[PDB]
């Protein structure tokens, strides 16, 4: 089943709707940009150690070369990601509104007034 | 085989994969799969010896029969709807067989027995080629056709493939067969989730095809093929075998490495509809494939089997070609579990 | 119709023709006479056992080229839509893709028999 | 539907039996392989003929086109098997187990 | 799994089975130590048939020298016994 | 009920297809598709698709032609096998005329689902267009459109052969 | 197919042991022969007659198994006046296990099939009785 | 030392190590420039600012 | 004093063609090292024919 394949007004391959320019960017702080860094480092680490040279010096071009990369694609993933979060929470409180007999707001009632059962633990 | 023919039958296998992904006609489709099998076939080929015949005679015959019964399927559709379009199959009897063809085609059990035949029967890369690439046409078909899918059918063979993945794996030693019961078993993960949600499937199909390329990799560059062989790669290069280690522990699902997330996804979902005994039982038939990772595990990296004299000429030289996408597949293979909200920007 | 009675009538013909060849003359058959003939002396093996093709790559490259006479054939229809450059483009592209198969199999030595 | 239908649909299931159950010789499976791509073809054309939908008149062509594909293949296979065992016999390609 | 493990026992048995296969012997008078030439009465010619009919029933060629030696059946049975390298 | 025609022709491809399906030998086989195929140029004829049977009639006798050749040189033995020499093929050519018979009568007197649908018969007359118009063959027009709107097809199959060319030469390279 | 599982499971718990014995001997019947069919075509039994021999051997076994438990499984369901209760289906597959195990002459594994026979029917009642879904139907 | 050329030499490949270091810089001005709009865009179109 | 480690009998567990073997695969071979079986002498027989005299 797939929930957001035809929604209507989505464009086949675009990755970024412009409606998601309405969203505030990721800050170039946010921990997982700086986990995604992390993980290009540990990149540059094995192919450090895959290739025989000496692992934390070989090679600091092809290591900052790898952070920047695993960076520059993680800052995208996580602006397309918070977009259709943002989207599924739109949907979600669109059809609530748009659909009132379905969810209710019953009367609320205070713990004076309801009956739970009480089990002595003995 | 001449590097330029080798090319062009390369992209032609990816051409067909990409008509069979982005045709709208059930007359694209088929002729998509065939272009992708006609040129699939040389590639086993490509270093002729007598098991290399037999693994592609019997690959062309199961793939062939596949796209008779497609075919059939899908002339059975279009007498009882005059529909071309890839959508719901108004029609169940050509549903069944449109499944049951597209099962033939990834490997799910009970049409599971030419996978670990054709995978010893190749080469490394060839194997590699077939357990990755090839998962993606027919899975692709089944995600669009998710709704008019009958849930019982897909059900049992996915359950079929897991239980049938992890017994056969037990038996082996052989690396490529062991390989193969491996794909067998994540195939079954694959369609269990499928009539429930196809982000899912995908989710789980690309984290197994990095897993599955990294562990491929690793074996090309360390030649090994059977467990004895992979046994004296600790005296030669000991970091390519606590890698293996490592990826074999994430291809098993022990958290906190990104194997596990497939699954515990796929689980969320199907508690998310009733669906309750099915997971359980899945997860425990995956240990079967984690006890034979880790047999594999203790006979290359966690122990040192006894080596031979010879061995000393091979330390003094280096490995000559370089696989340059090797530790990007090993840590997104193991170090990805934190970032699994971004599973949202597949859907 | 017309073609089923003509089918009819010449297979009848034949099939007559074939009963008078063995119903009317004289038959004296005995075993040498209804042996093998090899040019007077016994044939060593059987004539059902293997027989090379030296010539089989080029049978199958007999069954790739008859499909395209069948995509060639609707050719003379096709010269009468209204938009002549695009078929007169597909008449050539399939034309050429022809041309060029056969001049790969013959540089590769496909067309030489098996010695 | 009517009995040309089912007698068509019936050739398919028996062509597809004979592929399934293997005698001896690889041949006569790849002629049953050819005799289910014949009988989609009759089913295909007498469908488009009957419903008049004039541009899939052509999709049977394309449906032999690659019928001669597969038999291509398959030949192809054959002649490297024999060439190997000096027989197209099934029981000589097992030399890979499960 | 393959055959059962052949013994001297069914060896033997085998032997004096082709043995009185032969026309040329009478059942009765043979024995495992009869000789072909004297208790036999049978000539050289005889016994190359015999070591033949041995040759199709074991499976194996028995060369010329070798075989031209064995002039009763304790010495065929001896013989197939080393050859097939079985002691019980 | 009309000469029965159309339906006497599906029977004689039935039949065919049973014939070439218990494989008795190559050289037979080959003898019952050509069968088959002739029976199916008759069939689809019989719609108005007359150049759809005769091609696909001159596309088997080619492919046939073909499969003698392989089967004198790649799949003979010393006494090839007829629908009448091996209990195997005999038991399975006569299952497959019992069953064609089996349903036939079953759809025939009756009007059953078999597996898919129900039938009750009536001749295939019956579903026919009574269409008057035209100076030209529908199916003439729709096969010549190959050329103006099967563009992408044309490209696709022409790769597809020129590739099929490549891949046999590779394959039966050896080495 | 479905008919004989809806054959047998019209019927109420502790009603009618006869029928219901019967609707359980076809259902292990038709289970048999599946078995014995794949079992035949994965390993060929080298003559017809022996083929006929494992294939009757192998639905007796699965029948007279259905036979027993659904008769001791009814029985004791109308002997307590208890139906809807779990135990009743555990006699009913440890019954069933020994019957395995007196076919194939072998205590372990009769008894090992007497435990997991009989749980696996207890879960089987407790599925029902409480609803639980083998093959749940897309709900989101 | 070596018995043979090993063709990576005492220095450096300094055609490679120019681009990787190029496409490293180019990569991150890119990325703050991008960052850059987007806040701007997001500011505007919400009317923070 | 030292760690155990594997020799060759616990290495050989291994070197089969399959783990837990039965009765009917304790004769299945483990592949060549290259995967190249040897050569079959399937020798090809020519066809005899009497040229004459006739
Ligand atoms: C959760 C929280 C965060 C944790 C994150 C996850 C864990 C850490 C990250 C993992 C990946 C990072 C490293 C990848 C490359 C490592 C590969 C390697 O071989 O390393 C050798 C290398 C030594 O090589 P060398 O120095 O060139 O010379 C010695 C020779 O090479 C001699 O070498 P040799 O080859 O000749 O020796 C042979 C040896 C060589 O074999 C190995 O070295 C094994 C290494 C395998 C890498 C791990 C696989 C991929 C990552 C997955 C990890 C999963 C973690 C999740 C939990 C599961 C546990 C497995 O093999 C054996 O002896 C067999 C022993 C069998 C044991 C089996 C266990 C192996 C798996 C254990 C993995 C545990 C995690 C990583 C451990 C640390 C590794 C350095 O190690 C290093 O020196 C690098 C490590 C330190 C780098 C980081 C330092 C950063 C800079 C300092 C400043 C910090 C900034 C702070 C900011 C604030 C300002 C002050
Ligand atoms: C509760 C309702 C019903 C439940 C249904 C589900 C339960 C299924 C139970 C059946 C268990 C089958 C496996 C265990 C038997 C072991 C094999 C064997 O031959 O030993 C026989 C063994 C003695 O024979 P043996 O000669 O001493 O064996 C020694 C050899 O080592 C043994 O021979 P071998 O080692 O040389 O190998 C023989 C061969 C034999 O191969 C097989 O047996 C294949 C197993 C398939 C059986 C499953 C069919 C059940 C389907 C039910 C459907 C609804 C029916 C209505 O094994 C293989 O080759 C394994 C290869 C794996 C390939 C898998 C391909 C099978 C297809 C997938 C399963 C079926 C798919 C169906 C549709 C799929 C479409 C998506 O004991 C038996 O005779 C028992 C046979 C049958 C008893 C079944 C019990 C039925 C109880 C029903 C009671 C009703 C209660 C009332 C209801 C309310
Ligand atoms: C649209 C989708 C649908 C499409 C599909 C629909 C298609 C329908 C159209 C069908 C038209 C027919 C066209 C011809 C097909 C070509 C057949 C062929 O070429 O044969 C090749 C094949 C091998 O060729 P070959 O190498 O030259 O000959 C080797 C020797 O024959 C054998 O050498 P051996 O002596 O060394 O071997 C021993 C012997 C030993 O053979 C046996 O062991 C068989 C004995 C089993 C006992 C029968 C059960 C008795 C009671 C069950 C009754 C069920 C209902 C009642 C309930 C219980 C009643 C209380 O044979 C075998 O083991 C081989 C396996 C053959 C067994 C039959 C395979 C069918 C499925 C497996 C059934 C297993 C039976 C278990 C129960 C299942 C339900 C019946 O020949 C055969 O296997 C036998 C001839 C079959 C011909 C007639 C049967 C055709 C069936 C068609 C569908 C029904
Ligand atoms: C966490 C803490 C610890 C927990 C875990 C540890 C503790 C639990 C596990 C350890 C014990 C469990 C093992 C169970 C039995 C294993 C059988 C076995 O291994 O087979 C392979 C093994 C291999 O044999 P084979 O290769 O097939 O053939 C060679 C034979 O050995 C050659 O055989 P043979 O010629 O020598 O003679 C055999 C023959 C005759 O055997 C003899 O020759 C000597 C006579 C011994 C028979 C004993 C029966 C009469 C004595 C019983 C007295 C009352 C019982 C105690 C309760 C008192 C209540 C106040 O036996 C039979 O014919 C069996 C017929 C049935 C009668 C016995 C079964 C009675 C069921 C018990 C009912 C309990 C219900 C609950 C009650 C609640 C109130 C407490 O079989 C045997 O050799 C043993 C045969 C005897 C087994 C039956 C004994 C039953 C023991 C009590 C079972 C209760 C535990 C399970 C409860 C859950 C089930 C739902
Ligand atoms: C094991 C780790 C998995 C890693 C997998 C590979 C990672 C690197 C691959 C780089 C991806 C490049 C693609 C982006 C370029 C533009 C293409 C874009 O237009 O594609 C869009 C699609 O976007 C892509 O799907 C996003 C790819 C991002 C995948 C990463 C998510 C992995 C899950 C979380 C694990 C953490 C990953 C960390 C990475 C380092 C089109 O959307 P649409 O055509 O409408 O969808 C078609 C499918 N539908 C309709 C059936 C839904
Ligand atoms: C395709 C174009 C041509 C089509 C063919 C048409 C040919 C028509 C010509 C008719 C010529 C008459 C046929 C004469 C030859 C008949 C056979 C023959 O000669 O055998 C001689 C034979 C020897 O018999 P015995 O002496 O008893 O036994 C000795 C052996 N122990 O004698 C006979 O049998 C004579 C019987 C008469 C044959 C019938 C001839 C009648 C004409 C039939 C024409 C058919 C057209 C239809
Ligand atoms: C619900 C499923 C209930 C299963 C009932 C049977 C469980 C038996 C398990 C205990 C093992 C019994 C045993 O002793 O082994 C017998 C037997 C082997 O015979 P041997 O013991 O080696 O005979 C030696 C004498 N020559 O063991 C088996 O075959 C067990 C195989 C069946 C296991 C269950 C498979 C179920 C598959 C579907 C899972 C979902
Ligand atoms: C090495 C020793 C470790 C052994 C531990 C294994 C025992 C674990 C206990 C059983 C685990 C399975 C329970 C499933 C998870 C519970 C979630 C749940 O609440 O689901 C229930 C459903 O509960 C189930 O379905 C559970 C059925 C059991 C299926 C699997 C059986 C596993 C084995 C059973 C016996 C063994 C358990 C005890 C073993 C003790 C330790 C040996 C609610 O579902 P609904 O359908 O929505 O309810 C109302 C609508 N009908
Ligand atoms: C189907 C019809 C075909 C038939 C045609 C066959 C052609 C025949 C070819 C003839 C070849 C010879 O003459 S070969 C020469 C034969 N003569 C000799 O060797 C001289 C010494 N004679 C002896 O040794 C004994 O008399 C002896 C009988 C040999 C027993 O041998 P033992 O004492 O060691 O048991």
């Amino acid at each position: 089943m797939t929930m957001m394949s035809g929604r209507p007004g989505r464009v086949p391959l675009q990755f970024l709707p412009n409606e998601a320019r309405s969203l505030p960017p990721p800050k170039l702080t946010d921990p997982r940009l700086v986990y995604m860094g992390f993980l290009g480092y540990c990149s540059g680490l094995i192919d450090n150690a895959i290739r025989r040279r000496p692992v934390v010096s070989a090679g600091l071009h092809r290591q900052l070369l790898y952070v920047t990369s695993f960076v520059f694609f993680g800052y995208y993933l996580l602006k397309r990601q918070d977009y259709m979060y943002a989207l599924r929470d739109h949907d979600m409180f669109a059809y609530v509104k748009s659909h009132p007999e379905d969810f209710p707001e019953k009367d609320k009632k205070t713990y004076g007034e309801i009956l739970e059962e009480f089990h002595p633990v003995r | 085989m001449n590097p330029i023919i080798y090319t062009t039958l390369i992209m032609t296998v990816m051409s067909g994969t990409m008509l069979v992904m982005i045709s709208s006609h059930w007359l694209l489709i088929w002729i998509g799969f065939e272009m992708n099998l006609l040129a699939m076939i040389p590639v086993l080929m490509k270093n002729f010896n007598p098991r290399a015949t037999e693994a592609a005679t019997k690959y062309f015959l199961t793939q062939a029969t596949a796209s008779m019964m497609l075919m059939m399927a899908i002339i059975i559709n279009l007498l009882y709807s005059g529909q071309w379009t890839i959508t719901k199959m108004f029609n169940p009897v050509a549903m069944t067989m449109m499944t049951m063809a597209l099962a033939m085609k990834l490997g799910l059990s009970p049409f599971h027995f030419w996978v670990p035949e054709v995978t010893q029967g190749i080469s490394l890369q060839a194997g590699l080629l077939l357990l990755t690439w090839q998962k993606l046409a027919p899975l692709s078909v089944l995600c669009q056709i998710s709704q008019s899918i009958n849930p019982n059918l897909m059900l049992t063979m996915a359950m079929l493939s897991i239980l049938i993945g992890g017994w056969g794996g037990l038996n082996q030693t052989q690396l490529r067969k062991i390989m193969a019961y491996s794909s067998i078993a994540h195939m079954g993960w694959m369609t269990a989730v499928l009539p429930y949600n196809t982000t899912m499937t995908i989710l789980n199909l690309l984290i197994y095809i990095t897993m599955t390329l990294a562990m491929f990799m690793l074996l090309i560059h360390s030649s090994a093929t059977t467990t004895l062989s992979l046994s004296h790669t600790w005296n030669k290069m000991p970091v390519i075998t606590s890698l293996m280690m490592v990826t074999l522990l994430s291809m098993g699902g022990l958290p906190p490495l990104s194997g596990f997330m497939p699954k515990w996804m796929i689980i969320q979902e199907m508690t998310k509809n009733e669906s309750i005994i099915m997971p359980t039982l899945m997860a425990m038939t995956a240990l079967l494939n984690l006890y034979f990772y880790m047999r594999l595990a203790y006979s290359s990296s966690l122990t040192m089997f006894p080596s031979t004299n010879n061995m000393k000429m091979k330390w003094q030289f280096e490995h000559t070609k370089q696989m340059k996408l090797l530790p990007t597949m090993i840590v997104l293979s193991t170090l990805v579990l934190p970032m699994t909200p971004a599973l949202s920007s597949l859907n | 119709m017309n073609i089923m009675l003509t089918l009819l009538t010449n297979v009848t013909l034949a099939s007559l023709l074939v009963l008078i060849a063995f119903w009317l003359p004289q038959l004296n058959a005995y075993s040498e006479k209804t042996s093998p003939y090899e040019c007077g002396f016994d044939p060593m093996g059987s004539a059902r056992l293997p027989f090379s093709m030296k010539f089989f790559l080029v049978a199958i490259t007999f069954l790739l080229f008859d499909l395209e006479i069948a995509l060639l054939l609707p050719l003379p229809w096709a010269s009468q839509t209204n938009n002549l450059k695009t078929m007169l483009t597909m008449a050539l592209f399939l034309l050429i893709l022809l041309a060029a198969s056969l001049a790969y199999e013959w540089t590769q030595k496909g067309l030489e028999w098996a010695e | 539907m009517p009995l040309v239908y089912m007698n068509i649909i019936m050739a398919f299931a028996i062509a597809l039996a004979g592929l399934l159950m293997y005698r001896s010789h690889l041949m006569s499976s790849l002629l049953c392989l050819e005799g289910m791509m014949l009988s989609l073809f009759i089913m295909s054309t007498l469908i488009i003929l009957n419903t008049h939908f004039t541009l899939a008149n052509m999709m049977p062509i394309i449906l032999l086109v690659f019928a001669a594909c597969e038999a291509a293949l398959g030949l192809s296979l054959l002649v490297m098997v024999s060439n190997t065992y000096g027989t197209d016999y099934v029981q000589n390609l097992n030399l890979l187990q499960c | 799994s393959d055959a059962p493990p052949l013994t001297l026992e069914a060896i033997k048995d085998r032997v004096l089975y082709v043995l009185k296969l032969y026309d040329k012997i009478d059942p009765e008078k043979l024995s495992v130590n009869s000789h072909f030439m004297k208790d036999l009465g049978l000539d050289s010619l005889d016994q190359v048939e015999i070591i033949m009919a041995m040759e199709d029933e074991f499976g194996f060629e028995i060369p010329d020298i070798d075989a031209e030696k064995l002039m009763c059946p304790q010495e065929i049975v001896d013989y197939i016994a080393d050859k097939k390298d079985v002691y019980e | 009920m009309t000469m029965y025609i159309a339906f006497i022709l599906s029977t004689i491809f039935v039949i065919g297809f049973v014939g070439f399906s218990s494989k008795p030998s190559p050289i037979y086989g080959g003898l019952g598709l050509i069968v088959s195929g002739g029976v199916g140029c008759g069939i689809v004829l019989n719609f108005g698709g007359s150049f759809l049977g005769l091609m696909v009639f001159l596309i088997y006798l080619g492919g046939m032609l073909v499969v003698f050749g392989y089967t004198t040189a790649m799949a003979t033995e010393m006494y090839p096998e007829v629908w009448v020499s091996n209990k195997t093929v005999f038991g399975a050519f006569v299952s497959g005329l019992m069953m064609e018979f089996c349903m036939v009568y079953y759809a025939l007197k009756e009007e059953e689902v078999e597996i898919i649908f129900k039938f009750n018969g009536l001749g295939d007359w019956v579903i026919y267009d009574t269409g008057d118009s035209g100076f030209f063959s529908e199916e003439a027009m729709g096969i010549a459109a190959l050329y103006s709107y099967g563009t992408w097809l044309v490209i696709v199959t022409g790769w597809s052969l020129l590739i099929g060319v490549v891949v046999i030469m590779e394959i039966t390279r050896g080495n | 197919a479905k008919t004989l599982l809806h054959k047998y499971s019209d019927i109420p718990e502790g009603t009618e042991c006869h029928r219901k014995a019967y609707a359980s001997t076809s259902i292990g019947g038709a289970t048999g022969l599946i078995v014995s069919a794949y079992s035949i075509a994965l390993k060929p039994p080298a003559s017809f007659l022996e083929g006929v021999a494992r294939t009757g051997r192998y639905t007796f076994t699965s029948a007279a198994i259905g036979a027993i438990f659904g008769l001791t499984s009814c029985i004791s369901a109308q002997v307590r006046e208890k139906p809807d209760d779990p135990l009743n289906y555990f006699i009913g597959g440890c019954a069933g296990g020994l019957t395995l195990g007196a076919r194939t002459r072998s205590y372990g594994i009769g008894a090992a099939a007497c435990a997991y026979m009989g749980l696996t029917a207890a879960l089987v009642k407790m599925g029902q009785l409480e609803g639980w879904q083998v093959f749940a139907e897309p709900k989101v | 030392k070596f018995y043979i050329r090993e063709p990576p030499h005492g220095s450096p490949d300094w055609l490679k190590v120019g681009l990787t270091l190029g496409t490293s810089v180019f990569l991150w001005i890119y990325l703050i420039k991008q960052h850059k709009e987007d806040v701007l865009e997001y500011k505007r179109r919400n009317g923070l600012e | 004093a030292r760690q155990w480690q594997p020799d060759v009998e616990w290495a050989e567990q291994f070197g089969g063609a399959v783990m837990y073997p039965t009765k009917e695969t304790a004769h299945w071979k483990p592949p060549p090292w290259n995967d190249v079986d040897p050569p079959k002498d399937t020798l090809v027989s020519n066809l005899t024919l009497n040229f004459g005299p006739q």
